[PDB]
C-alpha cells in the first residue's frame, strides 16, 4: 500500500493510494430534425382544420 | 395565467352562477366586485379568473350564453348578478326547446358568432390565456347542442389552448324530457373529440347524494347545484391560490389523460356538506374522498380500474399523514389501479380551506368505470331509436337519421375503448 | 486559470443553481451584492475562484452562470431574491409557457424558438473567458424543460464548442416528490439524446435525498429547500477542486480521466458523510475512519443501489476539514478488510484522494450541522445501473400500452424516437452488465 | 393486511408458504407483476433485486439473498473456499477440489502437481467430476479431463470419498441434508429435522461406474436401483432412526458424532459470506432457505459437498418447515394478530 503523487499546499493535500495493480451531428443535421418535426406538426394542424371545414 | 369561463343554457348558467358565487366568496369579493378579505393570498392569483377593471374592481372572465333570456335575467337579478360584465350576456329569444338540433344547427348557429366575438374580446386582453371552461348540461338544447357547437368553434380558433367542460349528464330519476338520451348522445360524440377534460356530473348521483346522505327528502335543482359548485371550487382551488404546485391547466391535462378520447373524469367531494361541526381526521377525509358514495358520476369505481387519479386536499393538516393515507389507499387496493401506469395517483394541497370547513378533499378519477355512464345513456337511446321515436323534433330541423346512427356507434366505440383498458 | 460556465435548465436546475451559488458565495466570502473583501486584485484575477466568478470594475464578483426556464415564475424568484444583484439580467432567460412535463414540448416545439437566445447569452459569457474549459449543466430528468430543452442545448453546445467538456448534474425522478406520471418517458428520452454529448454526469435520485433528509435530518416531509441545500453541499464538494488550490481534479478533463474510463459508463455515484441535524443537541464528532466507512453505506448514496454486486472502475475521496493522509490510509486499509470492494480487472484497485483543510460551509439557519470533517466519495461502480433498470422498467410498462404517447407525437416527435431511446438504454444496461459481472 | 407475490411456481416449499400465508386471513396475493407488495417470493434466475426497496410506504422482504449463489454453485463454492481466509485452502472439512474449464482461471496444471504426488506416495487416488447427470469417478486423470472436455461447462473435480461410513444392514452409502433458514437479521437457523438420502446397493470399491453405490441422489436411486425401498421408505431415513442406529451400532449419538461438525460448517460458510450478502442496512430485506449436503466418512468426520439455494423439502416435513419459515422469516418482519430451529452462533 504505497502513497504516490503527494502534493501539499496551504489549502490542502492530495495523493493516490494503489492497493493492488491492474490484474456528434452537424448544425444543419439538427436544424433539419427540428424543422422536420415542425412539418409533422403543421401537417397535423392542417388535417385538423380540413376536418373542421368538413 | 388566464382562464376563460363560459356557461351555456339553463343548467349551465345556474351551476355557473353558483360557481362564481362560491369562488368569489373564497377570494373575498362582494356582489359588487370589490375586494374585502384579509389575506393577500386571495389576490395573488385573482387574475386567473377575474379581470382587473378600473377602481381595482374584479370582473369574472365569464361569458353567459342562452337561446332564451329567462335564466340569464334570473342570473342578473340574483345574489352575485351584478358582478358580471353586462356586455358578456349573449342571448337569443326563442329558446331551443330541449332540442340538440336547435342548439347546434339552427338557432344556436344564429347566435354563435356573437358569442365568439365576446370570447375573442376576452382572449385578446389576456397575457397568457391557458384555456377555457364550459358549464352546461348535455340533456337540454342550448347547453348540449350550442355548447358543443361553441366548443368546436373555439377549438378551430384556439387549437392550442386547453378545453375543459363541467358537464351535467341526464338521469331519468331527474329528468326534464324524454329526448335527453338523444341530446346527450350527440353531445358525447362532440365531447370525445374536442375537449381536453370533461367532468362527468351525473344528475342521478347528485340526487342520490342529496337524498341518502344529506337527508334532503325532496331535493331541488338548488340542492344539486350546491354540490356542483362545491366540487368545481375544489377542482379549481389549485389554479386559484398560490402553493408549492404552480398549478395550470395543461399539466393536469397531460398527466391525467393517457389516451386522447379517454378524458372523462369521475369527480367527488369530501366531507359532504349540506345547506355538522365534527372535525375530520386525515384518514377520514381520505377514506371518504375515495368512497363511491362521494362521487358525482353514478359509476362503481370497483367495477373498473383507475387509470389516473388527482387528489386535492384543502386546509391545514400534516403532509406526512396525507402522504401515508394516500399510500395506504393505493397499497391496500392496488388491484383497482392499472399497474401499467406507475404511480398514477398524484396529490396536491391547498392551504386555504373552503367556506365553513377546516379540512376538505376533492377527487378527480379517470377510471374505466365511467363506461357505465355511457352504457346507460346508450341503452336509453336505443330504447327509443330502435322505434325512431321522437326523431321528428330533429329531422324537422334538418338532421338525418344517419347522424343518430353515427353518434350511437361512436359512443359504443368509446365504451369498447374503456373496456380494452379495463382488461389489459 | 480556465473558466467554467454553469447552465441551470428548468425548475430543478434553477433552484439547485440557487442553492449552489448561495453556498459558493458563503465559501469564498462573497456577499450578496457581489463584493469580495478578500480579493485584493480588484477588477480582475486568475485565482482559483475566478473559475466560477468574473470581476467588474466596482469589484463585483459575478457568477459564470446562465439560468434557463421556459416559464418565468422560478427565475423571477431569482430576479427578486437575496442574490438579485449577483447576476446580470442577460444571464436569466425565461419563456412564456413551459413544456408541460412533455419532453417533445421542450425539445422541439417550445425549445426551437428559444435555443438561439440561449446560445447567444452563453456566447456572451464565453467571450469573457480567456481559456474556457466547458460547462456544468444542472437539470431534472422529469420536467419537460429539464429533459427536452437540456438535450437540445447539449446538442447545440457540442456543435458550437466541440473541444470543451460538459458535465451534468442530473436529478432522477422520485415519485414521493414528483408531480407528473410521464417522468420515465422524459428521463429515457433525454438520457438517450444527451448520452454522447455528456462527458460525466452526476445523478442524484430524489428518493435518496428525501430519505437522507428524513433519517439523518429528522425532517418529516422534506421540501425542495431541504433537498436543495443538501444537494448543494454535495455539488460544492464535487466542484471545490475547481474553485480552490489543489492538484486533484483541477480541470473538467480530469473528472473524465479519473472517473470515466469507458465514455458510455459515465455516471459516477456520489456518497456523502456526515449529514447531521443542526437540531441535534449532543453530537459526537465522527472520525476519518467513521466517515470514510460511511461512504460504503448505501444509506448515504445519492442513488440507492448496492456497490457490492457490481464492480468499481474508479474511486475518488474528497475530504473537507481536519483530515491528513495517514488517517485516510489507515481507514482505507481497515475498510478493505471488512468490505466487498472489487474492481474491474483492467483497473488498479486504488483511491485518488483530495483533502481541503477548510471544513464544510453550512448555510445559517439551514438543516445541516457544522462538522469538523466531511467527505464525498465518487465511485464509478456498475451498481448504479440499478437505477437504469428501474427507470427502463417503468418506461416499458407505459410504452407497452402507448400510454401518453399522443402527447409527444402531437408536438412533432415520432413514435420511433421512443423505442430508439429505449434501445439505447438497453445497450447501456448491457454495457454495465458486461463490465460488472 | 400484508401483500405478497409469487414468481416461482415450481417451488414446492414456497407453494406451501403461499398457501399458509393465505389461510392466515391477513396476507393477500397480488398478480406477479404488481409492484405494491410486502413479500416477493421470487424466481431462481435473474431475480430483479434492483427493483426492491423503492416502493414508498411499503416494507419489502424477499425470499432470496442477492449474492448467495457464490455459495450455491460448485465452481463458485470451490473458489470461495480456496480464496476466503476464513475457510482456507487448508480446509479440514471440504474435499480437495479443483476448478477446471473445458478446452473450448483454470486449475488443472495445479491439479496434476497434487494428483501425481497422490499416485507416487501410493495413496488412494479416486476423483469425481461434476458441474452445477454427467459424473465420472475414475482413478487416473486422462479419463477425468477427457470427459470434462467432452462437455462445454465449467467443472470441478473433487477427491472422491473412497472410505465412506456405510449403513448396516446394507453396506450402503448416504448423504445428510440439513435445511437452514437465514432471516433478515442474519440469524442462522438450522432445522431440527434433517434427512438421510441413502443408497440401496452395497458400496463396490472396485469399478467406479456402477452409479447406484456412489451416487445418493433420490432420482438415480428410485429409477435404476435394485432395492429401492427395502430398508427405509423412499431411501429416506430420518434423524431418530439414525440416532438410534448410531447409539446401537457405534455407541455415539447424532449430536456429538455428526451434528457439531454440521453446525460448525454451516455457521462457518454463512458467517464467511455475511459481509457480502447481509441486508442489515439495506433498503430491502432478504431471507433465504438453504439446503446443505454432507457426507460422513468411516472415522465419523463430516464433509460438505454442496450448498443448494432453492432446496426441496422432505414430504414428511413440508408442513412443519414451511410453518417455521412463516414464523421466523416472514412474521418477524410482518407481525400478525419450543422452536423448530436451533440458532447457530459463537
Ligand atoms: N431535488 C430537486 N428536485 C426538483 C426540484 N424541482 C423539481 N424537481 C424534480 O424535477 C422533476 C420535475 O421537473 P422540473 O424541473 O420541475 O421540470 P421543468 O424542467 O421545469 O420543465 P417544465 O415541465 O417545462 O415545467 C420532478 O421529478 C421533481 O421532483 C428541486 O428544486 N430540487
Ligand atoms: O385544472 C383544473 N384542476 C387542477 C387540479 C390540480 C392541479 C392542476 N394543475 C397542475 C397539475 C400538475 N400535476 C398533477 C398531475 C396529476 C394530478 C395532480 C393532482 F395534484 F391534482 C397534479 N402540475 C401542474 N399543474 C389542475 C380544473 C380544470 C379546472
Ligand atoms: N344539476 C342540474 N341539472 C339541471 C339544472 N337545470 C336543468 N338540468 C338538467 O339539464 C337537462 C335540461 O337541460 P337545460 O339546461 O334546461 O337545457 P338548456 O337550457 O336548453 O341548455 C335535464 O337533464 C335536467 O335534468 C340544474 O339547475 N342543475
Ligand atoms: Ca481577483
Ligand atoms: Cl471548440
Ligand atoms: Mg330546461
Ligand atoms: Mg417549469
Amino acid at each position: 500500500m504505497e502513497v504516490i503523487e503527494l502534493n501539499k499546499c496551504t489549502s490542502g493535500q492530495s495523493f493516490e493510494v494503489i492497493l493492488k495493480p491492474p490484474s456528434d451531428p452537424s448544425l444543419e443535421e439538427i436544424q433539419k430534425k427540428l424543422e422536420a418535426a415542425e412539418e409533422r406538426r403543421k401537417y397535423q394542424e392542417a388535417e385538423l382544420l380540413k376536418h373542421l371545414a368538413e | 395565467r388566464e382562464i376563460v369561463h363560459i356557461q351555456a343554457g339553463q343548467c349551465g348558467n345556474q351551476i355557473g352562477a353558483k360557481f362564481w358565487e362560491v369562488i368569489s366568496d373564497e377570494h373575498g369579493i362582494d356582489p359588487t366586485g370589490s375586494y374585502h378579505g384579509d389575506s393577500d393570498l386571495q389576490l395573488e392569483r385573482i387574475n386567473v379568473y377575474y379581470n382587473e377593471a378600473t377602481g381595482n374592481k374584479y370582473v369574472p372572465r365569464a361569458i353567459l350564453v342562452d337561446l332564451e333570456p329567462g335564466t340569464m335575467d334570473s342570473v342578473r337579478s340574483g345574489p352575485f348578478g351584478q358582478i358580471f360584465r353586462p356586455d358578456n350576456f349573449v342571448f337569443g329569444q326563442s329558446g331551443a326547446g330541449n332540442n340538440w338540433a336547435k342548439g347546434h344547427y339552427t338557432e344556436g348557429a344564429e347566435l354563435v358568432d356573437s358569442v365568439l366575438d365576446v370570447v375573442r374580446k376576452e382572449s385578446e386582453s389576456c397575457d397568457c390565456l391557458q384555456g377555457f371552461q364550459l358549464t352546461h348540461s348535455l340533456g337540454g338544447g342550448t347547453g348540449s347542442g350550442m355548447g358543443t357547437l361553441l366548443i368546436s368553434k373555439i377549438r378551430e380558433e384556439y387549437p392550442d389552448r386547453i378545453m375543459n367542460t363541467f358537464s351535467v349528464m341526464p338521469s331519468p330519476k331527474v329528468s326534464d324530457t324524454v329526448v335527453e338520451p338523444y341530446n346527450a348522445t350527440l353531445s358525447v360524440h362532440q365531447l370525445v373529440e374536442n375537449t381536453d377534460e370533461t367532468y362527468c356530473i351525473d344528475n342521478e348521483a347528485l340526487y342520490d347524494i342529496c337524498f341518502r346522505t344529506l337527508k334532503l327528502t325532496t331535493p331541488t335543482y338548488g340542492d344539486l347545484n350546491h354540490l356542483v359548485s362545491a366540487t368545481m371550487s375544489g377542482v379549481t382551488t389549485c389554479l386559484r391560490f398560490p402553493g408549492q404546485l404552480n398549478a395550470d391547466l395543461r399539466k393536469l391535462a397531460v398527466n391525467m389523460v393517457p389516451f386522447p378520447r379517454l378524458h372523462f373524469f369521475m369527480p367527488g367531494f369530501a366531507p359532504l356538506t349540506s345547506r355538522q361541526y365534527r372535525a375530520l381526521t386525515v384518514p377520514e377525509l381520505t377514506q371518504q374522498m375515495f368512497d363511491s358514495k362521494n362521487m358525482m358520476a353514478a359509476c362503481d369505481p370497483r367495477h373498473g380500474r383507475y387509470l389516473t387519479v388527482a387528489a386535492i386536499f384543502r386546509g391545514r393538516m400534516s403532509m406526512k399523514e396525507v402522504d401515508e393515507q394516500m399510500l395506504n389507499v393505493q397499497n391496500k387496493n392496488s388491484s383497482y389501479f392499472v399497474e401499467w401506469i406507475p404511480n398514477n395517483v398524484k396529490t396536491a394541497v391547498c392551504d386555504i380551506p373552503p367556506r365553513g370547513l377546516k379540512m376538505s378533499a376533492t377527487f378527480i378519477g379517470n377510471s374505466t368505470a365511467i363506461q357505465e355512464l355511457f352504457k346507460r345513456i346508450s341503452e336509453q337511446f336505443t330504447a327509443m331509436f330502435r322505434r325512431k321515436a321522437f326523431l321528428h323534433w330533429y329531422t324537422g330541423e334538418g338532421m338525418d337519421e344517419m347522424e343518430f346512427t353515427e353518434a350511437e356507434s361512436n359512443m359504443n366505440d368509446l365504451v369498447s375503448e374503456y373496456q380494452q383498458y379495463q382488461d389489459a | 486559470m480556465r473558466e467554467c460556465i454553469s447552465i441551470h435548465v428548468g425548475q430543478a436546475g434553477v433552484q439547485i443553481g440557487n442553492a449552489c451559488w448561495e453556498l459558493y458565495c458563503l465559501e469564498h466570502g462573497i456577499q450578496p451584492d457581489g463584493q469580495m473583501p478578500s480579493d485584493k486584485t480588484i477588477g480582475g484575477g486568475d485565482d482559483s475562484f475566478n473559475t466560477f466568478f468574473s470581476e467588474t470594475g466596482a469589484g463585483k464578483h459575478v457568477p459564470r452562470a446562465v439560468f434557463v426556464d421556459l416559464e418565468p415564475t422560478v427565475i423571477d424568484e431569482v430576479r427578486t431574491g437575496t442574490y438579485r444583484q449577483l447576476f446580470h439580467p442577460e444571464q436569466l432567460i425565461t419563456g412564456k409557457e413551459d413544456a408541460a412535463n412533455n419532453y417533445a414540448r421542450g425539445h422541439y416545439t417550445i425549445g426551437k424558438e428559444i435555443i438561439d437566445l440561449v446560445l447567444d447569452r452563453i456566447r456572451k459569457l464565453a467571450d469573457q473567458c480567456t481559456g474556457l474549459q466547458g460547462f456544468l449543466v444542472f437539470h431534472s430528468f422529469g420536467g419537460g424543460t429539464g429533459s427536452g430543452f437540456t438535450s437540445l442545448l447539449m446538442e447545440r453546445l457540442s456543435v458550437d464548442y466541440g473541444k470543451k467538456s460538459k458535465l451534468e448534474f442530473s436529478i432522477y425522478p422520485a415519485p414521493q416528490v414528483s408531480t407528473a406520471v410521464v417522468e420515465p418517458y422524459n428521463s429515457i428520452l433525454t438520457t438517450h439524446t444527451t448520452l454522447e454529448h455528456s462527458d460525466c454526469a452526476f445523478m442524484v435520485d430524489n428518493e435518496a435525498i428525501y430519505d437522507i433528509c428524513r433519517r439523518n435530518l429528522d425532517i418529516e416531509r422534506p421540501t425542495y429547500t431541504n433537498l436543495n441545500r443538501l444537494i448543494s453541499q454535495i455539488v460544492s464538494s464535487i466542484t471545490a477542486s475547481l474553485r480552490f488550490d489543489g492538484a486533484l481534479n483541477v480541470d473538467l478533463t480530469e473528472f473524465q480521466t479519473n472517473l470515466v474510463p469507458y465514455p458510455r459508463i459515465h455516471f459516477p455515484l456520489a456518497t456523502y458523510a456526515p449529514v447531521i441535524s443542526a437540531e441535534k443537541a449532543y453530537h459526537e464528532q465522527l472520525s476519518v475512519a467513521e466517515i470514510t466507512n460511511a461512504c460504503f453505506e448505501p444509506a448515504n448514496q445519492m442513488v440507492k443501489c448496492d456497490p457490492r454486486h457490481g464492480k468499481y472502475m474508479a474511486c475518488c475521496l474528497l475530504y473537507r476539514g481536519d483530515v491528513v493522509p495517514k488517517d485516510v490510509n489507515a481507514a482505507i486499509a481497515t475498510i478493505k478488510t471488512k468490505r466487498s470492494i472489487q474492481f474491474v480487472d483492467w483497473c488498479p484497485t486504488g483511491f485518488k484522494v483530495g483533502i481541503n483543510y477548510q471544513p464544510p460551509t453550512v448555510v445559517p439557519g439551514g438543516d445541516l450541522a457544522k462538522v469538523q470533517r466531511a467527505v464525498c466519495m465518487l465511485s464509478n461502480t456498475t451498481a448504479i445501473a440499478e437505477a437504469w433498470a428501474r427507470l427502463d422498467h417503468k418506461f416499458d410498462l407505459m410504452y407497452a400500452k402507448r400510454a401518453f404517447v399522443h402527447w409527444y407525437v402531437g408536438e412533432g416527435m415520432e413514435e420511433g424516437e421512443f423505442s430508439e431511446a429505449r434501445e439505447d438504454m438497453a445497450a447501456l444496461e448491457k454495457d454495465y452488465e458486461e463490465v460488472g459481472v | 393486511m400484508y401483500t405478497f407475490v409469487v414468481r416461482d411456481e415450481n417451488s414446492s416449499v414456497y407453494a406451501e408458504v403461499s398457501r399458509l400465508l393465505l389461510a392466515t386471513g391477513q396476507w393477500k396475493r397480488l398478480r406477479k407483476d404488481n409492484p405494491r407488495f410486502n413479500l416477493m417470493l421470487g424466481e431462481r434466475n435473474r431475480l430483479p433485486f434492483g427493483r426492491l426497496g423503492h416502493e414508498p410506504g411499503l416494507v419489502q422482504l424477499v425470499n432470496y439473498y442477492r449474492g448467495a449463489d457464490k455459495l450455491c454453485r460448485k465452481a463458485s463454492l470451490v473458489k470461495l473456499i480456496k480464496t476466503s481466509p476464513e475457510l482456507s485452502e487448508s480446509c479440514t472439512w471440504f474435499p480437495e477440489s479443483y476448478v477446471i474449464y473445458p478446452t473450448n482461471t483454470d486449475e488443472r496444471e495445479v491439479f496434476l502437481a497434487a494428483y501425481n504426488r497422490r499416485r507416487e506416495g501410493r495413496e488412494g487416488n479416486v476423483w469425481i467430476a461434476k458441474s452445477s447427470e454427467g459424473i465420472l469417478i475414475s482413478s487416473e486423470a486422462s479419463e477425468l479431463l477427457d470427459f470434462i472436455d467432452e462437455q462445454g461447462q465449467v467443472h470441478v473435480i473433487q477427491k472422491y470419498l473412497e472410505k465412506p461410513l456405510l449403513l448396516e444392514p446394507g453396506h450402503r452409502k448416504f448423504d445428510i441434508r440439513s435445511w437452514v433458514l437465514v432471516d433478515h437479521l442474519y440469524n442462522i437457523y438450522l432445522y431440527r429435522e434433517g434427512v438421510l438420502r441413502t443408497s440401496s446397493e452395497p458400496y463396490n470399491s472396485a469399478n467406479f461406474q456402477d452409479k447406484t453405490c456412489h451416487l445418493t441422489n433420490h432420482c438415480i436411486q428410485k429409477e435404476y436401483s435394485k432395492n429401492y425401498g427395502r430398508y427405509e421408505e423412499g431411501n429416506e431415513m430420518f434423524f431418530e432412526e439414525f440416532n438410534q442406529y448410531l447409539m446401537d451400532a457405534l455407541n455415539t449419538t447424532l449430536e456429538n458424532s455428526i451434528l457439531l461438525q454440521i453446525k460448525h460448517i454451516i455457521r462457518s460458510c454463512l458467517m464467511c459470506i455475511e459481509p457480502a450478502i447481509s441486508t442489515k442496512h439495506l433498503h430491502y430485506q432478504s431471507f433465504q432457505l438453504f439446503g446443505f449436503d454432507f457426507m460422513v466418512d468411516e472415522e465419523l468426520k463430516v464433509w460438505l459437498i454442496e450448498v443448494n439455494g432453492a432446496p426441496a423439502c422432505a414430504q414428511k416435513l413440508y408442513a412443519e418447515l414451511c410453518q417455521g419459515i412463516v414464523d421466523v422469516a416472514i412474521s418477524s418482519v410482518f407481525p400478525l394478530a419450543t422452536s423448530i430451529f436451533i440458532k447457530l452462533h459463537h
